[PDB]
C-alpha cells in the first residue's frame, strides 16, 4: 500500500 | 483572456482513469472532496520504502487544436525523505514528466522508450492554497512549456522512481 495518504494533510 | 483549456483534471466529470503502468500498487486515483462534496480527483504514489520503483501514469489523448506550443500547470504536494520515518536509501524528491506525440487518439500500449521528456519536476520556490473549506492545501505549483508539437494530439505522462507524491491538480492548455 501506501506508506502515506494525503488526504489536506499527509497521513502516514 | 487568450488561454484555451486543453485539459482540465478538476473539471473532468467522473473518474479520470488515466493508465497506470503498473496498474494495481503504483499511482491510484485518491478522492479528495471540497467543501461541496465534489470529488477532487488526485494520482498518488508513496513507496518510498521499497527499491527500483518505475511507476508511469499517463493522460487520455489531449487534442492541441491548432496550436505548436501548450502549456502544462501542475498543482502537487512531496513528503520530503526527511520527513518519512524509516530507513529508504531510494526516497526521492521528484517526479520525471513526458509527452507522446500521436495522431492516434486510442493508443494502447505505448512504451516507455517512446515518450520525450520535458523535464524532471521538484518542489521548488512557487506555491499556491487551495481552500477547500475544512483545510487550505498548500501546494508547489510548477508550469512547463512543451512544443513544438505537430501531430493531431498528444499524450502527458508521470513518471515516479520512489518518491511520495501526490499529483493534485493538472492543466494543460495554449494561448490563442
Amino acid at each position: 500500500a501506501p506508506y502515506c495518504v494525503y488526504r489536506x494533510s499527509w497521513s502516514c | 483572456g487568450n488561454e484555451v483549456t486543453l485539459l482540465d483534471s478538476r473539471s473532468v466529470q467522473g473518474e479520470l482513469g488515466w493508465i497506470a503502468s503498473p496498474l494495481e500498487g503504483g499511482w491510484e486515483e485518491v478522492s479528495i472532496m471540497d467543501e461541496k462534496n465534489t470529488p477532487i480527483r488526485t494520482y498518488q504514489v508513496c513507496n518510498v520504502m521499497e527499491p527500483s520503483q518505475n511507476n508511469w501514469l499517463r493522460t487520455d489523448w489531449i487534442t492541441r487544436e491548432g496550436a505548436q506550443r501548450v502549456y502544462i500547470e501542475i498543482k502537487f504536494t512531496l513528503r520530503d525523505c526527511n520527513s518519512l520515518p524509516g530507513v529508504m536509501g531510494t526516497c526521492k524528491e521528484t517526479f520525471n514528466l513526458y509527452y507522446y506525440e500521436s495522431d492516434n487518439d486510442k493508443e494502447r500500449f505505448i512504451r516507455e522508450n517512446q515518450f520525450v521528456k520535458i523535464d524532471t519536476i521538484a518542489a521548488d520556490e512557487s506555491f499556491t492554497q487551495v481552500d477547500i473549506g475544512d483545510r487550505i492545501m498548500k501546494l508547489n505549483t510548477e508550469i512547463r512549456d512543451v512544443g513544438p508539437l505537430s501531430k493531431k494530439g498528444f499524450y502527458l505522462a508521470f513518471q515516479d522512481v520512489g518518491a511520495c507524491i501526490a499529483l493534485v491538480s493538472v492543466r494543460v492548455f495554449y494561448k490563442k
